[PDB]
């Protein structure tokens, strides 16, 4: 807000303030300009699900559990810019720069550990009409590159650009001619990209200040370790913020 | 360096930090030549 | 003429200490003799004051 | 000899600032020449931008931003100080750049204690004063 | 115990306390303890390498923000366990360090994106540069760098 | 006749079995809670980011360890220096997550160590003896702080605190010795010999004894049952004992005081650990030990090899190998 | 949680308050000496 | 399976470290 | 050039070096309170 | 004693699994690369710069 | 990945790729570190030495030093894991 | 066993060769520790290691940098790697000597023999010099 | 938060009356003895022997 810019640095630091995005006060509407580019989109999930099978009273569809997060207040996304375009039929957003990943892990019943990079990363929004609206409603595809950068160690020491490439401490697996192509699977790293539907819901917008804010809900997929296990579908729920310009 | 006015006894002063270990010294000399008693 | 006098400071500080604790260590020898010593810190004094107006002057 | 370590003067053939040292005094044939103008030119640049970063501050005193002022002061204003002291080279030029100064450390000295007017006052007192300090030397 | 010794030793605690003290503001203190006379802090030169090779690759028209570094964390800017903007790296527990080179930065939520992208101040990448080179790591021969470190330099902070 | 002196006379009575004294008040409930905290957290603890790189690092029997892979492992490097309690944790999940245990181990660890060295001057004060077994103890507790207390406080972090295990201990010795040559240090140095020293001297002093044993006992029973308990005839020839050391080396070398021979087997250990214990302390500030490499060089410049430049080769393998993935710019700060 | 943190501060300062007021408690006299 | 073992190793070595203190041979004059 | 410094440093120690057993000397031949 | 197999063969299945006691078979890499160059000149290693086991950055 | 063709394109072959490349594989060709290097290594996907041309900020000094070593130049298939580590892959001399 | 055929380095663009007298060679190590060896310490760059003291990285910049007088150039005015614009607001020059303190006293002489020690370094140690810790 | 600069780590007003209930439930019986005594009675040893 501008609440928040009223304080100094020593005040926000240890207080867990700098991982909210803002309060828009307010309801209104606001155009996009020609040359209108987003500013100070931050977004915060409030709320974490992934998809398992759920012990119903005698059947097992796929529903979603709630999970904890693990790592402590580093989720949040921030300073995320990117200009407006404006098609005809509907306002359109891309983004551009900015901090759009915020790598997190959170927990299941049993535990189990799953980690995601939660990701906004080449972000196509389309929403309906021009103007921004308390009833607008934008989302669209967003691109999640893997959990790891391909030169990345395992604990053996075997990455997809660097490091070793077969069993280190096992030295009598590549003889024969199969050599140790039964673990296979775990000494080529593949570096995966995967497709993410992010849903946004603006309903509370400042004109005199250009800034909206509203509810979004976002699915993706977790990391699999660069095929190490079948990655499963993450669902998560929170609030966004902006800054129109 | 030292002021101009005191250029010259640059050789002393760079003893002088060493004299308080010479004390500590000079208690065990003076404890021999009293014959430890 | 401050190289002159603190070299003459230096000297003296070479005799004193070969000789007060000589003078203090020995059963009778200050009580004996220190009013020829008191001139001696009284000079040594009067020196440092010296080199003290000399060097506030030359600056 | 190559690898003398206690050659203190019997070594080089030029005469250094001090046995403790390896450089050569500030005298002549150095390269490096104060009297130059870039360097002249270089401090009086400094002086004409703090005057335009200056104006900037009741913009944010007029927001509610007290961040962007307790900072603005010493994000480029930092080589202030080091070409203002060195600009002040006569008398009344030099107690001329503490009334520069005395004013510009109430200006932050109020936006820690968030007031402000006090920041719009002192803001005042030190364009003034950086008046004072360019238009005599 | 009201004796000769005793007094002694009601001492002796007292002046350990005061003497863990000050061994430690002369480690992590830069305000009674001025970088620019100590040297850099054990925290401060942990700051100024990453600060370094953030300037180093936005020259060469990197976002440095979105710039996803080879863990998945933020290879330079990742966000501290209280939600701040900091450096990344090993340098992330050093995310406390205050110092009057990096603070023209700050902002209440942490290092200023939109300040990093345009207001670098030439003097902040020659104090940076400068504090990378003269951390506070040496040796008792007084050769400075890491402990592998070949003999050239002289320096012990 | 107060509860208080009826509570007083007790704590501090020597009748008890153990004595609990008033420093057993702040040992006792701080090493159970240690301990009970370490046996569920070496058996049953879920992996730790150590690096803080979100790589959880399996330390427990439960997670496939053993007695020797098996460790409490330190805290994230991503808490660092600071204080993180349960309650400053918004779950137990999260807590076991960041490194939760190592901390709560480890500070009840050296506030109970510091209390039973406390303890063991108190009953000395009480049972009339001259007060100074706890100055001996003061050595490992000289050690014990410095590689839990002090070298995280230099680094900046616990994550670079030692981990409570055994071959998290090699993880330690041979991190620290790549990024501080502690073999050069000439406090390692004065501490091996120190333990080389009071090993020996411990051999040396039990085999003087029971070499000059006075015979009390027949062939068919034990040596040991020579000697009565509480017994006042001395129970050994010293004379013999000094005659036998004063010939093997020479006559000048030997104590024929025992008390002065006792004291020294006290002197050489724990001075030997106490200069120890301040060589991680001052190596946790990078004061490191000697650096030699480069140091021989011929009349043209070339670098001439010695045992330290091997030596230093040793130490470049584990500082690019230590922490694989932690690091991002060239030099290790930390 | 808030609920344990309770638990602790009652916990270290009843045995921090056994150690403080035990050595008040005339402690040097309590030796082999006399009483 | 194999932890298992472990365990039984550990805390039966604290059993007798129980009755060693507590169960110790009481050593006496005359 | 015939390094004054290192004549000058070796001398001053040698001369305090031995100003600090002469205080002693010159009392063990007066037979003072030592 | 250089390995606990049953260590060493999970630890090649799943590439996740992580001791203290497999880090230190990393830090056997380094000393096993590194030091072996000069240790053994009679043998002449000569190991090109790409083969060497270094992390990341360092 | 085990194997991986077109490792020699990267840095060592002196025919060089573009969008797999690390920004010190141009410092082989004098001229284009840090400045024309900085432009090439930012931007997304080429498919060829012609699109080093439709770069949004060339000069006719920083299309130059392309001109010169576009036989050496090549673009090859972007594989995603080197396409990241493209300004700094944890590389120092 | 310095003899003069190791010490004789290239002086100009053209490619001249002159000898180094002894006491350039032993100045030349002294004033490149103390002024220079903070960052460029055995001919790596701590703050940018793209950019050495390699006689291959000296070569390849954009005025060719191996001369003694090309060393000598680049300190009273330093450009970058492909000469375009000037960083001596941050490497330390002559030029922009009155930010840095450690250049005020510098003759020509004592710039001659830091760049000679630049130039003869690698032909004293061939792969040391700015090979990093692979070479140590 | 955990980086407060608050007092004892007292976040809460609750954890106070925690911390004056455990001094003073002490303090208490400590004045049932050593309380209420002579506070006017020397002695000129280095360790006094007066009373329960
Ligand atoms: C021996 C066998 C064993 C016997 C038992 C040991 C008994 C003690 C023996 C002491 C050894 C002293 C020998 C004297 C020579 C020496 O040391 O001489 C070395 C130096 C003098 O050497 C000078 O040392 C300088 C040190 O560098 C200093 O100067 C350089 C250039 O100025 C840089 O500025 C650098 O930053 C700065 O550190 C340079 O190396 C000079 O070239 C060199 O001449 O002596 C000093 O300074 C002297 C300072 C003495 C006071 C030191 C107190 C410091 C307290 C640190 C405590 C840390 C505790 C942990 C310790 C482990
Ligand atoms: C004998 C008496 C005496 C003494 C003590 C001094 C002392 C001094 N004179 Mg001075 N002077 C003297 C006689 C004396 N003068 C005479 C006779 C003349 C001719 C009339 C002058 C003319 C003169 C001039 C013209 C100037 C001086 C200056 C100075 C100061 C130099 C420090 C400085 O630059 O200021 C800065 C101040 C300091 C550095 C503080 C130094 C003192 C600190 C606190 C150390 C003291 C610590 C403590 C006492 C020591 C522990 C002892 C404990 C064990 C008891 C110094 C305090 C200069 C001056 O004052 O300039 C400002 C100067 O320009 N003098
Ligand atoms: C040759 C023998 C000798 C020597 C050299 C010293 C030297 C010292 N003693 Mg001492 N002492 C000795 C024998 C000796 N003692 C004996 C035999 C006893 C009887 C057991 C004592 C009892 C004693 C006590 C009770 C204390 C000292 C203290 C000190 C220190 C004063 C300086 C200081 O603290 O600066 C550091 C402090 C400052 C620079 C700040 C200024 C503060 C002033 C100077 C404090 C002065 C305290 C004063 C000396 C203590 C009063 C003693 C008095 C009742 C006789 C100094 C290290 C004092 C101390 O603090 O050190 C342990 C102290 O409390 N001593
Ligand atoms: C081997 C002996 C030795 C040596 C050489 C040193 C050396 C030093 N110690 Mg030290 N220290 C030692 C042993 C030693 N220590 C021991 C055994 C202990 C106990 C563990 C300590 C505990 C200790 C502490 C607690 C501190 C030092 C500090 C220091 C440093 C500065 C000295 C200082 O503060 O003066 C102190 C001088 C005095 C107290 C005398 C009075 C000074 C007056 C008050 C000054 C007034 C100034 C005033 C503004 C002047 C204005 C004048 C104007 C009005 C005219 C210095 C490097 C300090 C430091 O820098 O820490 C890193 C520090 O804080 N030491
Ligand atoms: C009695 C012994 C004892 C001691 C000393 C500690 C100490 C500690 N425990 Mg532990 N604990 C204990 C028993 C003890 N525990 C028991 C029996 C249990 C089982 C229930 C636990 C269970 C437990 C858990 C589960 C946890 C701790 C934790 C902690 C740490 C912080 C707790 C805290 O806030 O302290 C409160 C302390 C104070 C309010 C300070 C009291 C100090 C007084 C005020 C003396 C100071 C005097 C003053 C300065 C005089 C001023 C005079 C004036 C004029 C200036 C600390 C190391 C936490 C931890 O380590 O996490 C990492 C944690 O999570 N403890
Ligand atoms: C010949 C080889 C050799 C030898 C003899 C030593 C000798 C030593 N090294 Mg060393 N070292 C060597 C090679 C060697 N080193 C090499 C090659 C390296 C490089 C890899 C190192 C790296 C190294 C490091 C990094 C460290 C040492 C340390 C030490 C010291 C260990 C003593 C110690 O910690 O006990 C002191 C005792 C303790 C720490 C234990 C305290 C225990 C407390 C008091 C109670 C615990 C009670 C327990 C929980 C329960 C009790 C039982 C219960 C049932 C009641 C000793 C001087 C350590 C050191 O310097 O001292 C700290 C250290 O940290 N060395
Ligand atoms: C071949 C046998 C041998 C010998 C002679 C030594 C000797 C030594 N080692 Mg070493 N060492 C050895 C084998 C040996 N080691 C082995 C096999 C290993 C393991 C692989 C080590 C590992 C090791 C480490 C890790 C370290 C040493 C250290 C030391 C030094 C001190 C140790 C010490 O004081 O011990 C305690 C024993 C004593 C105090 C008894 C006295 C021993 C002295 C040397 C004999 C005195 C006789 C005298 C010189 C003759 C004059 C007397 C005459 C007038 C009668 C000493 C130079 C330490 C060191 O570097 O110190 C510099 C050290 O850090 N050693
Ligand atoms: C003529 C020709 C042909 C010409 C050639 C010339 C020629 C002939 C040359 C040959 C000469 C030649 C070399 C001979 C010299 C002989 C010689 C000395 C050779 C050996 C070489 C050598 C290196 C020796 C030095 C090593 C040495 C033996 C060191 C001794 C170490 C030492 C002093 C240790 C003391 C340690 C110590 C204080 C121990 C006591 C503490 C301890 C707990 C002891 C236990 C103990 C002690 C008691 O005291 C008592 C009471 C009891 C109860 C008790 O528990
Ligand atoms: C000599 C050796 C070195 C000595 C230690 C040096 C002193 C260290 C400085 C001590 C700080 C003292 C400040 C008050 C305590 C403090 O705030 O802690 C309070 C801290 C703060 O606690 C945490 O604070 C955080 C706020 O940032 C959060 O709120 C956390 O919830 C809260 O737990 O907690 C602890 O450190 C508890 C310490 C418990 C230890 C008690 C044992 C003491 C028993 C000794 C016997 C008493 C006799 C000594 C007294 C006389
Ligand atoms: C300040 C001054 C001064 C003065 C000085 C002084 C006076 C000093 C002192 C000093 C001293 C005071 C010294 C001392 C010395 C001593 C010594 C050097 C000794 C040593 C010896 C030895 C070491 C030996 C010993 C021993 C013995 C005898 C026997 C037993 C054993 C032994 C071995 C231990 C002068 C004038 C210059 C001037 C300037 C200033
Ligand atoms: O955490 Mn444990 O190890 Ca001490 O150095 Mn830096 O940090 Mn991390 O790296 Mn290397
Ligand atoms: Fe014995």
């Amino acid at each position: 807000k501008s609440q928040i810019n009223e304080l100094s640095y020593l005040q926000v630091k240890g207080t867990g303030l700098a991982n909210r995005c803002a309060e828009v006060v307010g309801e209104d509407s606001i155009k996009p300009k020609p040359g209108a580019k987003l500013v100070d989109m931050c977004i915060e999930p409030k709320a974490w699900a992934v998809e398992e099978e759920v012990g119903k009273a005698g059947k097992t569809e796929k529903k979603f559990v709630n999970s904890k997060v693990m790592t402590r207040q580093t989720y949040t996304l921030d300073a995320i810019e990117g200009p407006i375009t404006v098609d005809g039929g509907k306002i359109t957003f891309n983004e551009k720069e900015g901090i759009d990943y915020a790598a997190t892990t959170v927990q299941l019943p049993g535990g189990e550990r799953v980690p995601f990079l939660f990701t906004v990363k080449d972000l196509v929004a389309k929403g309906n009409g021009d103007t921004f609206k308390p009833g607008f409603q934008m989302g669209g595809d967003f691109n999640t590159p893997s959990y790891r950068t391909g030169l990345f160690l395992d604990p053996k020491g075997r990455g997809g650009t660097t490091g070793y490439d077969m069993a280190v401490a096992l030295p009598a697996l590549q003889l024969g001619e199969e050599g140790d192509a039964e673990l296979f699977g775990e000494n080529n790293k593949v570096f995966d990209i995967t497709q993410g539907r992010i849903e946004m819901e603006v309903n509370k917008v400042n004109a005199e200040d250009s800034e909206i804010g509203g509810v979004f809900v976002a699915t993706q997929l977790s990391d699999t370790d660069m095929g190490s296990k079948t990655p499963k579908k993450v669902l998560t729920k929170g609030i966004f913020y902006a800054k129109v310009d | 360096r030292l002021p101009e006015a005191y250029v010259v006894f640059s050789p002393i002063v760079d003893v002088l930090p060493i004299i308080p270990v010479f004390f500590l010294l000079l208690a065990f000399v003076w404890q021999a030549a009293i014959g430890f008693r | 003429m401050i190289t002159l006098l603190v070299a003459l400071l230096v000297l003296i500080s070479l005799g004193l200490v070969v000789t007060v604790p000589v003078a203090l260590a020995t059963p009778g020898e200050w009580e004996i003799a220190k009013g020829k010593f008191n001139r001696f810190f009284q000079i040594w004094v009067f020196l440092v004051i010296v080199i003290a107006a000399a060097d506030g002057i030359s600056s | 000899s190559y690898s003398e370590g206690a050659a203190y003067g019997t070594d080089q053939a030029d005469k250094l600032y001090s046995p403790y040292s390896v450089y050569s005094p500030e005298g002549e044939k150095s390269l490096y020449k104060p009297d130059n103008a870039e360097y002249l030119a270089r401090k009086k640049a400094v002086l004409a931008e703090t005057k335009n970063r200056l104006q900037k501050i009741p913009a944010y005193v007029d927001k509610k931003e007290w961040f962007n002022v307790k900072d603005e002061l010493t994000r480029y204003m930092y080589e202030t100080r080091g070409a203002v002291r060195s600009l002040s080279s006569s008398v009344t030029q030099k107690e001329k750049a503490e009334v520069f100064f005395r004013a510009l450390e109430d200006t932050y000295g109020a936006a820690t204690l968030k007031k402000g007017d006090a920041v719009k006052a002192s803001n005042d007192k030190a364009i003034a004063a950086l008046d004072a300090f360019t238009a005599t030397l | 115990v009201w004796s000769g010794e005793a007094y002694l030793s009601y001492s002796l605690a007292a002046i350990s306390l005061m003497g863990f003290t000050a061994a430690l503001y002369s480690w992590y203190n830069n305000t009674a303890y001025p970088s620019e006379l100590y040297g850099p802090t054990g925290p401060e030169a942990s700051q100024a390498q990453a600060f370094t090779f953030l300037v180093r690759d936005q020259r060469l028209g990197a976002n440095v923000s979105s710039a996803q570094g080879p863990t998945g964390l933020g290879k330079y800017l990742m966000r501290s366990p209280s939600g701040e903007i900091i450096f990344g790296g090993e340098t992330m527990r050093f995310w406390d360090l205050r110092a009057p080179w990096v603070e023209p930065l700050r902002g209440p939520n942490g290092l200023d994106i939109n300040k990093i992208k345009n207001d670098i101040q030439p003097w902040q990448e020659r104090r940076a540069a400068e504090y990378m080179t003269h951390a506070p790591l040496g040796s008792l021969n007084s050769v400075g760098g890491v402990a592998t470190e070949i003999n050239s330099v002289n320096y012990v902070s | 006749v107060s509860l208080w002196e009826r509570f007083c006379a007790w704590i501090t009575s020597t009748e008890n079995r153990l004595y609990i004294g008033w420093f057993g008040c702040l040992m006792f409930p701080t090493l159970l809670t240690a301990t009970s905290c370490f046996i569920i957290a070496f058996i049953a603890a879920p992996p730790v980011d150590i690096d803080g790189i979100r790589e959880p690092v399996a330390g427990s029997l439960l997670y496939g360890n053993n007695i020797i892979s098996g460790a409490v492992v330190p805290s994230s490097n991503a808490i660092g220096m600071h204080f993180y309690p349960i309650w400053e944790a918004a779950s137990i999940d999260e807590w076991l997550y960041n490194g939760g245990p190592y901390q709560l181990i480890v500070l009840h660890f050296l506030l109970g160590v510091s209390a039973y060295m406390g303890r063991e001057w108190e009953l000395s004060y009480r049972l009339g003896m001259r007060p100074w077994i706890f100055v001996a103890f003061s050595a490992p507790v000289a050690a014990a702080s410095a590689v839990f207390l002090v070298y995280p406080i230099g680094q900046g972090s616990f994550s670079d605190g030692m981990p409570l295990g055994i071959s998290g201990t090699f993880n330690f010795m041979l991190v620290f010795q790549a990024e501080h040559n502690i073999l050069m240090h000439p406090f390692h140095m004065a501490g091996v010999a120190g333990v080389f020293g009071g090993s020996l001297f411990s051999a040396m002093h039990g085999s003087l004894v029971t070499s000059s044993l006075i015979r009390e006992t027949t062939e068919n029973e034990s040596t040991n049952y020579g000697y009565k308990f509480g017994q006042e005839e001395e129970t050994y020839n010293i004379v013999a004992a000094h005659g036998y050391f004063g010939r093997l080396i020479f006559q000048y070398a030997s104590f024929n005081n025992s008390r002065a021979l006792h004291f020294f087997l006290a002197l050489w250990p724990v001075v030997g650990i106490w200069i120890t214990s301040m060589g991680i302390s001052t190596m946790a500030f990078n004061l490191n030990g000697f650096n030699f490499n480069q140091s021989v060089v011929d009349s043209q410049g070339r670098v001439i090899n010695t045992w330290a430049d091997i030596l230093n080769r040793a130490n470049l393998g584990i500082e690019v190998m230590h922490e694989r993935n932690a690091h991002n710019f060239p030099l290790d700060l930390a | 949680m808030l609920t344990l943190k309770i638990l602790v501060y009652t916990t270290v300062i009843f045995f921090v308050s056994l150690f403080i007021f035990g050595f008040l408690s005339s402690d040097p006299s309590r030796n082999p000496n006399r009483k | 399976m194999e932890a298992l073992v472990y365990t039984f190793l550990l805390i039966g070595t604290l059993m007798v470290i129980f009755f060693a203190v507590f169960f110790r041979e009481t050593p006496r004059i005359l | 050039m015939i390094n004054w410094q290192v004549i000058g440093q070796l001398m001053s120690t040698a001369v305090i070096m031995l100003a600090g057993p002469a205080v002693i000397v010159l009392l063990a031949l007066k037979k003072g309170n030592l | 004693a250089y390995d606990f197999v049953s260590q060493e063969l999970r630890a090649a299945e799943d590439p996740e699994f992580e001791t203290f006691y497999t880090k230190n078979h990393l830090l056997d890499e380094g000393i096993r690369a590194w030091m072996a160059a000069q240790d053994q000149p009679h043998e002449n290693f000569v190991f090109p710069e790409e083969v060497l086991p270094r992390g990341n950055a360092l | 990945v085990i194997d991986y063709e077109n490792i020699g394109y990267l840095g060592g072959s002196s025919i060089v790729d573009i969008n797999n490349a690390n920004v010190r594989a141009y410092l082989k060709m004098p001229g284009m570190y840090p400045t024309v290097a900085g432009k090439i290594v930012s931007h997304g996907p080429y498919s060829g030495v012609a699109d080093l041309y439709k770069i949004p900020g060339l000069s006719s000094a920083e299309a130059d030093v392309i001109k010169k070593y576009e036989s050496r130049l090549t673009a090859k298939t972007p594989s995603p894991d080197y396409v990241i580590d493209r300004i700094n892959n944890g590389l120092y001399r | 066993d310095l003899d003069e055929a190791t010490r004789t380095v290239v002086v100009d663009n053209a490619g001249n060769t002159t000898v180094l007298t002894p006491e350039q060679v032993k100045r030349g190590k002294r004033l490149f520790n103390a002024t220079c060896g903070a960052c460029h310490v055995g001919g790596i760059t701590k703050t940018n290691p793209n950019v050495g003291l390699d006689p291959e990285a000296l070569s390849l910049a954009t005025p060719r940098r191996d001369n003694i007088s090309a060393l000598v150039d680049y300190i009273k005015n330093p450009t970058t790697y492909d000469g375009l614009e000037s960083i001596a607001e941050v490497h330390p020059s002559i030029k922009s000597a009155d930010i840095y303190p450690r250049m005020r006293s510098l003759t020509d002489e004592d710039l001659y023999s830091i760049a000679g020690h630049i130039m003869l370094s690698p032909k004293i140690a061939s792969e040391k010099w700015g090979g990093g810790k692979i070479y140590y | 938060t955990e980086g407060t600069n608050e007092w004892f780590g007292v976040d809460d007003l609750r954890l106070l009356a925690v911390l004056f209930l455990g001094h003073w439930a002490i303090l208490s019986l400590w004045l049932g003895s050593y309380g209420d005594s002579n506070e006017d009675e020397d002695f000129f040893g280095e360790i006094d022997y007066s009373a329960r």
